[PDB]
RNA sequence: UUGGAAAAGAUUAGCAUGGCCCCUGCGCAAGGAUGAC
RNA sequence: AGCUUUGCGCAGUGGCAGUAUCGUAGCCAAUGAGGUCUAUCCGAGGCGCGAUUUGCUAAUUGAAAACUUCCCAAUA
């Protein structure tokens, strides 16, 4: 299915980033046939239009475009980039890297939480925003 | 063969709020211009 | 509906007239003493009691 | 749109 | 007493445009102005020797009505690398605080 | 006059306006009763 | 001509304001909403959703809480 928009060159993520000015770009580096971006694109149709006020949702294939691998160190099956004004945001989520997600979150009341947390960070002009949860431990008990 | 028209009582409080939200935008536009002095509190 | 975008005004420009009675229906003058205090020092009512 | 993702993942799947 | 409002002082506007950035807005603010219908002038308040804007800057316009939608429209406008946030400038002189502390007594 | 050096603005509180109501005055519309060789 | 009424708006005094003040784009409503009294009787909006403009001043915190070059030594 994959509702979401999706980017076949970098020409597109590279004005898609430049589109938006009040909203938040969120870009899914990744393949679709990769469960973990299967299961983060579900959580992200699930919220796809509720955050359509302030943030905007694009997916990027890494074979499709892969001139973003080298300068985004897009090494992992998957990752998340949050953009604003041109600007990327880095969410310290606890796990070592501030750049990307990297994972998928079963919950979308998570990525709710995080993307309105970049964009009040980033309408108020910190380029770097602290996740309100700590992701290092699976909280599994 | 002029007809008049009746207004009911909400639609004399619909006009009554437009016409001092009226009077108010053109003395705050007043205010902003320069021309004369707002008015005082009262 | 979709959430609204989140955003952060002025809090407050001007104040008293009718903002005391906004407070008053949520959040009027209460005791502001002793319920939100610890009293460091010794323990009332029982130890553990919770 | 959304047919030519669905071709993009039966290929790959 | 800074003998440097006798150039845009014209009975015009005067609109403090502050929250602006320190590196950034040199010029843009006279690109605003002329966007504006009245593109009067656009003075940034900068430090002599300091490299960087002193933050608000005074932008005159001869229009007052064009200069309120102005202000209306550009209110928290994402000018340059911050949103510019545009008031009414104080101009509080010598003959300004005379009249204030006769109006102070009476 | 002279010489020398060079929080992307927060928070709380008060007053007035705006809002609503009685009354007053005025304006306007539509009238009501009534006085005068 | 004097006087007076209803409605309306402007101005003003006084008063009220979360069982208060509105929007309603949703629905129903004088072709009748809602009624335990007076029921072969009364006659208006009601129900859900969503709100509670602007200026001035003061105070607190903070090094700085924002209006256009400041400082140091000496004489006049």
């Amino acid at each position: 299915s994959y509702m979401l928009p999706h980017l076949h060159n970098g020409w597109q993520v590279d004005q898609a980033i430049l589109s938006e000015e009040d909203r938040v770009v969120v870009i899914r580096f990744g393949h679709d046939w990769d469960p973990t971006c299967m299961k983060m694109d579900e959580v992200l149709y699930s919220i796809a239009e509720k955050v359509k006020n302030f943030a905007v949702i694009y997916l990027v294939d890494i074979t499709e475009v892969p001139d973003f691998n080298k300068m985004y160190e897009l090494y992992d099956p998957c990752t998340v980039m949050f953009f604003f004004r041109n600007k990327h945001i880095m969410i310290d989520l606890g796990t070592g890297n501030n750049n990307k997600i990297n994972w998928a979150m079963e919950d979308k009341q998570e990525m709710v939480d995080i993307i309105e947390t970049v964009y009040r960070g980033a309408r108020k002009g910190r380029g770097l925003v602290v996740s309100p949860k700590d992701y290092s431990t699976k909280y599994r008990y | 063969v002029t007809l008049g028209v009746y207004l009911t009582k909400k639609e004399q409080k619909k006009l009554r709020r437009q016409t001092r939200r009226e009077a108010q935008k053109e003395l705050q536009e007043k205010v902003r211009l320069g021309l004369m002095p707002p008015p005082e509190p009262k | 509906k979709p959430l609204p975008a989140p955003l952060d005004g002025q809090r407050k420009k001007r104040g008293g007239r009718r903002y005391r009675k906004m407070k008053e229906r949520l959040g009027l003058t209460e005791i502001r003493k002793q319920a939100n205090r610890m009293s460091f020092g010794e323990i009332e009512e029982d130890a553990y009691q919770e | 749109d959304i047919e030519s993702s669905l071709k993009q993942l039966a290929e790959r799947r | 007493e800074d003998p440097s409002l006798l150039e845009w002082d014209a009975d015009d506007f005067r609109i403090f445009c502050g929250d602006l950035g320190n590196e950034v807005n040199d010029d843009i603010l006279a690109r605003a102005f002329s966007r504006f219908p009245s593109f009067l002038k656009a003075k940034v308040i900068r430090d002599k020797r300091t490299g960087k804007t002193k933050g608000y800057g005074f932008v005159s316009f001869k229009d007052p009505s064009d200069y309120v939608r102005a202000m209306r429209e550009m209110n928290g406008k994402y000018v340059g690398s911050r949103p510019i946030k545009l008031r009414k400038s104080m101009w509080k002189d010598r003959n300004l605080d005379v009249v204030r502390k006769k109006q102070k007594e009476k």
